[PDB]
């Protein structure tokens, strides 16, 4: 996921819209290490213009080894996701996840996700009252090629659940 | 207002090689749900797309 | 550690070094995992002209608490470290070190340090052929003022110890 | 040819505030020894400096 501004949450405007809506806003940094000792990070930057979002987004990749799943196109599609979020303070979420991949060969392929969502103004008292919060999160991409890609998304926010 | 349409601009790079790629989409912020389209302002990317998957939406 | 130009290997020049000395170059890119949760990424770049480096470093940090060491001036010193280096592939080093500083609560601040130098042009087989190799690292930090620092440092590599 | 000086511009940001620095330095590249002397370019670090450390040389 990277434009929140478009999950809402159960019973109101997610953080991320509220920052959005009242033109105060954020910034995401993340660090997400591979099971072959491979990592990444990143910086996600907004602008807005009305209710258009501008990203620019910067990644950078490093010690992928040549002949793993990444740099041989071997990964197949990434695991529904459960993302935990907790706010240690009232600018401020950690969100965590353990993120899989399948590979053309059975195996999956591992990293442990972290970001920091940074908030230029605190969010509301009624964000901070549900901790933890979990977001629900599948995702479909499509390429013919390594040149154009067509990606869906669906989220859905949830502090609890029964049965 | 709530978001309805997204721009793109996502770069870097892997292995100290460096990717480009620009592109949009849109979204329903009643619904969590997004799509987008990207292409490389080069050559094809170099390395999975699904690594980028993570920083879509 | 930021300019291993400056670092001389036990038997002659080491990768950073070779890699100025023909402009080919590397590129560092790092992730360092706080224990309270916040976390730093680095991309250090460099240009060369003669003898004269340019670095044009980007660090960026998040998640540390307001009330913590780094964010109310507890830190004192960087404590000696040796750092350890293997070569994944001949244009990949992985650095890696629990980094710890001195803290005026009595209690040390620590860190897990993760590094890749990925050079354009293969390393010297002769680099390859020790490893692990590590480096001694001391530095020093003057400070009256949080605006104007002076620092020293001090590297010594090596693959072997004997007693 | 070895370093016998170097320049530095680091920046970026602390939780989400940007800070930036240039300064200069020297060092032997036949010992591993290296100095440098920093100055912020705005006002001070509002962290503190010790948490740049391992990023100087």
């Amino acid at each position: 996921y990277a434009f929140n501004q478009y999950l809402p949450f159960p019973d109101g405007m997610s953080p991320f819209q509220a920052a959005m809506q009242d033109e105060s806003g954020y910034q995401v940094h993340r660090t997400l290490q591979y099971e072959d000792g491979a990592f990444v990070t990143a910086n996600l930057r907004y602008t807005y213009e009305g209710s258009h979002i501008k990203g620019e987004f910067q990644v950078i990749g490093t010690g992928f080894p040549p002949d793993g799943p990444v740099m041989t196109n071997k990964l197949t599609a990434l695991d529904w996701s459960v993302v935990k979020f907790v706010y240690p303070n009232d600018k401020t979420i950690l969100s965590t996840f353990d993120k899989t991949y399948t590979t053309t060969d059975g195996k999956r392929y591992q990293c442990t996700f972290r970001e920091n969502n940074t908030f230029a103004k605190p969010m509301a008292a009624d964000i901070l009252q549900k901790q933890p919060m979990f977001i629900f999160h599948k995702t479909e991409l499509q390429h013919s090629n390594n040149a154009e890609l067509t990606f869906k998304e669906k989220q859905t926010a949830f502090s609890d659940m029964k049965s | 207002p709530l978001p309805k349409t997204h721009e793109l601009h996502i770069f870097g790079s892997f292995n100290g090689v460096k990717f480009d790629m620009v592109g949009e989409g849109t979204g329903n912020p009643n619904e969590g749900s997004e799509e987008l389209k990207l292409k490389s302002t080069n050559g094809p990317l170099k390395f999975s797309p699904y690594i980028l998957v993570p920083h879509l939406g």
